[PDB]
């Protein structure tokens, strides 16, 4: 019987292309983002026209 | 549990068969157990001397004769060290061995062997 | 596969012993657990536990559970035993002796090769 | 900077079918052989004809 040792770096390189994220211990920030807006510019002004 | 018993003392006239029983506990089932015979002379580091799990399959030590045999009687689970030519040089204390569920070895009070003259 | 004990000749109660295994005709580290088992004064034999060869995994004996540690080193291919907090009920002859535990033959599930033996007492000195 | 993680059974895998000489003891005992020879039947004979 053998053991085929550790599977980290093996699924590394098979994960290539894949996005990725930097974790600090709970919030998991992400590193991707394609946020499609409609913002409303009903209020918005210049302070300075007068 | 999973003690092996078996008594302190057994004797017989050199030259007959002697029989050395071996009743294995409740919770096990002698007929699927390989079981392990121990030879041990007075003070002499006890020597495999004979496993024996079926007729077909056993193999006995290394210079011990085919006088000595093996049985089962799965009636009541007791295991047997069947000894044909009884000669002076038999008397000896013999145990014998199972193993548990865990793979412990559990081994057997033992019957010292006395040929008689 | 020839084993020889070697072993200090008294210890006092409550003190560790420990007993030296050289096996002197097997290479260690290839399988073939090795173990120590034990004859009192004259009883039956009881067991103590043994080392896996190859991985190094222990396996001791339910009642010896928290007094026993049983080492290995494949360098002068020797093995040891340790008993801590030792009681006057003891005293006993000790056998290092061999056992496979994977093959397809079962003959050698059983002690197949044993050791000399030592006698050890735990009385006290003179 | 990121490491690439262990990489001992990505090469498990990598040698798939390859020899294997496992068994150890200072001296790796191989575990295939084809070995040619020949035999010489000269000088050897039959113990029991006389």
């Amino acid at each position: 019987v053998v053991v085929l040792g550790s599977q980290e770096g093996a699924v590394h390189t098979a994960l290539a292309g894949a996005l990725e994220a930097e974790m600090d211990g709970a919030k998991g920030r992400l590193s991707s983002g394609h946020l499609k807006c409609r913002l409303k510019m009903d209020k918005l002004r210049l302070k300075g026209v007068s | 549990q999973s003690v092996l018993t078996q008594p302190p003392s057994l004797s017989a006239s050199p030259g007959a068969s002697a029989r050395l029983p071996c009743t294995l506990s409740s919770d096990l089932s002698v007929g699927s157990k390989n079981m392990y015979w121990y030879q041990q002379k007075p003070g002499s580091a006890p020597r495999l001397f004979l496993y024996y799990y079926s007729d077909s399959d056993k193999q006995l030590g290394p210079g011990v004769p085919n006088r000595v045999s093996g049985s089962k009687e799965t009636s009541s689970n007791t295991a047997f060290l069947l000894i044909s030519g009884l000669q002076p040089e038999d008397e000896a204390d013999y145990y014998c061995q199972v193993y548990d569920g865990s793979a412990n070895d559990v081994f057997g009070s033992g019957t010292k062997l006395t040929v008689l003259g | 596969v020839q084993l020889q004990e070697s072993g200090p000749g008294l210890v006092k109660p409550s003190e560790t012993l420990s007993l030296t295994c050289a096996v002197s005709g097997y290479s260690i580290s290839s399988g073939y657990y090795w173990g120590w088992i034990r004859q009192p004064p004259g009883k039956g034999l009881e067991y103590i536990g043994y080392i896996s060869g190859s991985s190094g995994s222990t396996y001791y004996n339910p009642s010896l559970k928290s007094r026993v540690t049983i080492s290995k080193d494949t360098s002068k291919n020797q093995f040891s035993l340790k008993l801590s907090s030792v009681t006057a009920a003891d005293t006993a002859v000790y056998y290092c002796a061999r056992r496979d535990r994977v093959g397809s033959y079962p003959y050698y599930y059983g002690l197949d090769s044993w050791g000399q033996g030592v006698l050890v007492t735990v009385s006290s000195a003179s």
